[PDB]
């Protein structure tokens, strides 16, 4: 009968549906999450034969492949990928659009999808603040919970990639915006 | 109010040297690829069948 903090703060919780706490799925919201989405390379057959310099370059195309794709539904206005390594959180995608007309086209499009030969998980998330959802940690220091962290790990693309993103989103939305 | 009409166009001009996102080069894209031997196969029907199970 309390309310799950960390469902509706961070948008998932270690207990799942075991969780003796309220999640409540809410039926419109601006922000949207796609439960494990970001694979990162460390942890794949593959991920030790990378440079730090190839895996960030491997980051900044992920990143920029999820905001392009999720600005066509809609004004993104952040766009949170999480790096945890607990079950609940690992690779956990949130997007935060503008409007929640975007964020319910996105979902309804995004479960017919596919992404890097994996099904797309996706629906609308209660998390309202991800100043509030992120690992003050992780960001300042670093974090060293591992997966008993609740908080969301954000990984973070290179900034002048990210200042690029806003702008060509912005130059597109007034594109769109110039036509009527 | 027709004043957005140039509040538009006052961002169209600081952008014009601006690619838009939908024109955007992306360096490694992987959106609709599929698995070989799916073909037939919808995203729900892959959920559905417990081989792509969230952790
Ligand atoms: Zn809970
Ligand atoms: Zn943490």
């Amino acid at each position: 009968k309390v309310n799950c903090s960390f469902y509706y703060k961070i948008g998932a919780c270690r207990h799942g549906e075991r969780c003796s706490r309220k999640h409540v799925k809410p039926n419109f919201s601006q922000t949207i999450l796609c439960p494990n989405m970001y694979k990162n390379p460390i942890h794949e057959p593959n991920g030790k034969k990378f440079t730090q310099r190839e895996l960030a370059e491997q980051f900044d195309a992920f990143y920029e492949d999820m905001f392009c794709e999720f600005s066509k539904y809609g004004e993104v206005e952040q766009l949170v990928v999480c790096d945890n390594v607990g079950d609940h959180l690992v690779g956990n995608v949130y997007v935060r659009f503008k409007y929640e007309e975007s964020a319910q086209n996105a979902i309804d499009d995004l479960n017919s999808r596919w992404y890097s030969q994996r099904p797309v998980y996706a629906e609308l998330s209660p998390v309202t603040d991800f100043r509030e959802a992120c690992c003050r940690q992780h960001e300042t220091s670093e974090c060293q919970r591992g997966g008993l962290c609740n908080f969301m790990h954000a990984k973070k693309p290179s900034p002048q990639l990210l200042r690029d993103l806003v702008l060509a989103q912005r130059k597109y939305l007034a594109l769109n915006a110039a036509e009527e | 109010r027709e004043r957005s009409v140039r509040s538009i166009e006052q961002e169209l001009e600081q952008l014009r040297d601006v690619t838009p996102i939908n024109q955007w080069k992306r360096k490694r894209s992987l959106w609709d690829i599929k698995p070989p031997g799916y073909e037939l196969v919808t995203a729900d029907q892959a959920k559905m069948s417990g081989v792509f199970p969230l952790p």
